[PDB]
């Protein structure tokens, strides 16, 4: 249901869809083809979900991060460019955007937070993040708050608990270690702790997220944000006096933040790809094609070399890419997708207070390694009946902690019913069925009907 | 115990 001779383009809210609409009315008539551009919420699962099933847009703009994710699906087409197209662009934000060695994407800027402050409310921007709560007690007296970030996405939140020690994948021998994920060693906590104290003690609001503290500077309410590239343009609009500069450090450690590559992606089920394709190459990827968008909303610094040596210039570039510098490029691997979700939960309960901090990151923990919990990592082992020829259950647990050993496809799996004195787990006489269905999974149901 | 009767038929 996704038709020809037209180009559905996906981009994000916050980025400058309205210029990239002014880029398809230039190649609207030049060629004769229909280019329309949608900003839909949760634009980054929305496709991996609807592309899926063959019907998705026929371009879509995010960080260079969920491709990798989608590239495995093969929702993305592979594009392959001549190398002379590839000297446009700068040579290693082509990495960006490789996956198993197959070009998925159209490397377009790079954006990364920084901080953005109020000249008149704050003469002098704060070195550290230990000296805010000093400086807000300051300007809570005159009616201000003096930090506030969206605290709902952990794209925010991340570069304080990575600053001390936190960091997603241990980067060993030109590869990602996928079991070594630490977010909860000893500078993760640090960071987490130091961010809930801000909360418990009124210093930031742990609702707040991106419209609430983007209209409030704009308003002068707060002193510091923390955005990026695509903000500057409503910081425009209400003509604060503003300065974009390097982010505090935390622990005598630079801020770190995960840096994205914006780059677009042809859906392998469209056919209209050369048609997208020359858009992009032709049409977007060029000094006005990029000008468009940057006029609508920054860009970052972007990747081509040509448009590149004049954004350079501006001051504001500098101070992002100086961030950019002291912080990593994200991962373009499909486990990042676990570990932001593992990461939005953490920040989010330790937030609110629905958790302690050590409680949050162990979670954490086991949700981006995705493995079991301390409680269950006892199933693992388990398959007493194995060594299997075929299709198998691998071994799980139920939302009891019954674990379900290892079994053979189309077979009926049988395990002692549980029963508690209080807390105290021990077993019955009795027993809890479950079938390791025909086709490999767990029948969603155990029936635990016999312990009484 | 009771909360875990009430999960087991659910479960
Ligand atoms: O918050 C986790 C989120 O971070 C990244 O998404 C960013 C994006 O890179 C920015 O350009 C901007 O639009 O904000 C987004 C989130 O607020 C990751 O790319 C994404 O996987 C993740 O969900």
């Amino acid at each position: 249901k996704i038709e020809e001779g037209k180009l559905v383009i996906w981009i994000n809210g916050d980025k400058g869809y309205n210029g990239l609409a002014e880029v398809g009315k230039k190649f609207e008539k030049d060629t004769g083809i229909k280019v329309t551009v949608e900003h839909p919420d949760k634009l980054e699962e929305k496709f991996p979900q609807v592309a899926a099933t063959g019907d998705g847009p026929d371009i879509i703009f995010w960080a260079h991060d969920r491709f990798g994710g989608y590239a495995q699906s093969g929702l993305l087409a592979e594009i392959t460019p001549d190398k002379a197209f590839q000297d446009k662009l700068y040579p290693e934000t082509w990495d960006a955007v490789r996956y198993n060695g197959k070009l998925i994407a159209y490397p377009i800027a790079v954006e990364a937070l920084s901080l953005i402050y109020n000249k008149d409310l704050l003469p002098n921007p704060p070195k550290t993040w230990e000296e805010i709560p000093a400086l807000d007690k300051e300007l809570k007296a005159k009616g201000k708050s003096a930090l506030m970030f969206n605290l709902q996405e952990p794209y925010f939140t991340w570069p304080l608990i990575a600053a001390d020690g936190g960091y997603a994948f241990k980067y060993e021998n030109g590869k990602y270690d996928i079991k070594d994920v630490g977010v909860d060693n000893a500078g993760a906590k640090a960071g987490l702790t130091f961010l809930v104290d801000l909360i418990k003690n009124k210093h930031m609001n742990a609702d707040t997220d991106y419209s609430i503290a983007e209209a409030a500077f704009n308003k002068g309410e707060t002193a510091m944000t923390i955005n990026g590239p695509w903000a500057w343009s409503n910081i425009d609009t209400s003509k604060v006096n503003y300065g974009v500069t390097v982010l505090p450090t935390f622990k005598g450690q630079p801020s770190k933040p995960f840096v994205g590559v914006l780059s677009a992606g042809i859906n392998a089920a469209s056919p209209n790809k050369e048609l997208a394709k020359e858009f992009l190459e032709n049409y977007l990827l060029t000094d006005e094609g990029l000008e468009a968008v940057n006029k609508d909303k920054p860009l970052g610094a972007v990747a081509l070399k040509s448009y590149e040596e004049e954004l350079a210039k501006d001051p504001r570039i500098a101070a992002t890419m100086e961030n950019a510098q002291k912080g990593e490029i994200m991962p373009n691997i499909p486990q990042m997708s676990a570990f932001w979700y593992a990461v939005r939960t953490a920040v989010i309960n330790a937030a609110s207070g629905r958790q302690t901090v050590d409680e949050a990151l162990k979670d954490a923990q086991t949700n981006a390694a995705a493995e079991f919990s301390l409680q269950d990592q006892h199933c693992e082992s388990l398959s007493l009946a194995s060594n299997i020829s075929g299709l198998q259950c691998n071994a799980s647990v139920d939302l009891i902690g019954t674990c379900w050993p290892r079994s053979p496809a189309g077979q009926l799996v049988v395990r002692p019913c549980p029963a508690f004195f209080y807390g105290v787990r021990y077993n019955t006489t009795n027993n809890g069925y479950r079938e390791c269905l025909a086709n490999g999974s767990w029948a969603a149901r155990v029936n635990y009907s016999e312990c009484q | 115990a009771h909360s875990n009767r009430k999960l087991m038929e659910i479960i």
